[PDB]
Formats: C-alpha cells, structure tokens, sequence
C-alpha cells in the first residue's frame, strides 16, 4: 500500500514501475526487480507505470478533417489538430472540424 | 538463463560526504552482458547518470555494474535505480537509498 512517487503496489509489498513506453511482464520479488516489456505497435504508455497492458493510441480519421499534430509513439500519445483550411466544433481536444 | 537484478528491498547506505563510496548493482546475465545504466530518482522520473560515472567488476556466476562516487558530495542523498536492456525488454530493479551525512555541518560538541 504505502508506495513511493515512483513504485506501485503488487500483493502486500511495493515495486519498481516500467518507464514509460514499456509495459509489466513480470513482477518483482523481495531480491528481484520488475521485468518491462516493450508496448506493442498502436498502443503506448507516457508515465512510470505498473501496467501490464498499454493503452491505445489515440486515432485521428481523415473523414473527420482531422490532421495529427503529434504521432503515436511508445512514450507519447498521439494529439489530433485539424487539418489545412479546417476549424473545430466538436470538444477536451478536438474530435472534428469543417472546412471552410 | 534469465537475466535479473539483484538490489534488495528497501537497500539502504549511511556514508560520509568526502568519503569515496561505489553502488553496486548486482547482474546476472551468462550469454551477452546486457547494457546496464544507473539513474537517480527525483520523484516520478528517473534522471540517468553521466558525469562522475560507472564500471563492471567481475565475478564467477554473477557480475556488478558500479556507480562511482568519488567523493560522496552532500547533495548526493536519494534513491538510485539500475536497469538492464536485454533482448528488448527492460528489467527495473529496486532503488537504493543514500542517507549522506553533511560532516562539513555535522559537529560533536562532547
Ligand atoms: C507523423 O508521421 C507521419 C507518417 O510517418 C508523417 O507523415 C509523413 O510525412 C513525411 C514528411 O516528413 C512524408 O515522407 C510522408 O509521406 C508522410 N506520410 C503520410 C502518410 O502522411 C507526419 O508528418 C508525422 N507528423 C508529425 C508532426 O510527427
Ligand atoms: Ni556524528
């Protein structure tokens, strides 16, 4: 329970997270540390974590006038913007835009 | 064989600022030595080492990865963490903690 900033909680003790863009594979034991795993393609994971899935990377559809403004990878999200000559009107980032 | 680290949890050291002093991260390995880095913890990340810097010793069934710290300086308190990249994959081990007492400041008065 009681874990440090940068360990999480697996049974009773705590343990070392994977850095970002890899995911647990195995945990940790009293003498042993935590094995990571590469995420795999299309998903990522951007802090310190005890995660063992990556979440999935954000889409940007064309259909939508959506443009990426930052790809996918392992260590970052992908963040979609709209595309040349387009406006948002669908809102925490934008999920569509009209052209003018 | 399975590479792994071997940092005890909960590791901890009380030195001596102006002191020498190595860390030493226990790997085992048997066929290629995977590469093997230190970094200390500064709360969520982990900020790698490169300056005053690190070396392997050795041994017959396992070797040491070594941080070296020559002399201990007095900011040189917190955790540290190695980590090996072997065949992709990322082993994260236990950090150690130094406790560095600043003997400049530190006084007996008996
Ligand atoms: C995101 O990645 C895509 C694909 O790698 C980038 O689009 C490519 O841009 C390069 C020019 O740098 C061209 O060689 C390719 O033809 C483009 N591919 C496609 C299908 O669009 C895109 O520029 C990247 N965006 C950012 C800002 O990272
Ligand atoms: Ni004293």
């Amino acid at each position: 329970p009681s874990c440090k900033e940068d360990e999480y909680p697996v049974g009773s003790e705590c343990c070392p997270k994977c850095s970002p863009g890899y995911r647990v594979k195995e945990a940790c034991g009293e003498l042993t540390g935590t094995v990571c795993e590469p995420c795999p393609p299309g998903t990522y994971i951007a802090h310190l974590n005890g995660l063992s899935k990556c979440l999935q990377c954000q889409m940007c559809d064309p259909a939508m006038g959506l443009r990426a403004s930052r790809n996918c990878s392992r260590t970052e999200n992908a963040v979609c913007g709209c595309s040349p000559g387009h406006f948002c009107i669908v809102q925490d980032h934008c999920a569509a835009c009209r052209a003018y | 064989c399975d590479v792994q680290l071997y940092i005890k949890r909960q590791s901890e050291h009380s030195i001596l600022a102006g002191d020498p002093f190595e860390l030493e991260c226990p790997v085992k390995y048997c066929a290629n030595r995977p590469h093997v880095t230190w970094c200390k913890l500064n709360g969520t990340t982990c900020v790698k080492l490169e300056d005053r810097q690190t070396s392997w010793k050795e041994e017959k069934n396992i070797s040491f990865f070594i941080l070296h710290f020559e002399p201990v300086l007095p900011n040189d308190n917190g955790s540290y963490r190695c980590s090996a990249n072997f065949q992709s994959n990322l082993i994260e081990s236990h950090s150690t903690t130094l406790y560095v007492t600043d003997v400049k400041h530190h006084h007996h008065h008996h």
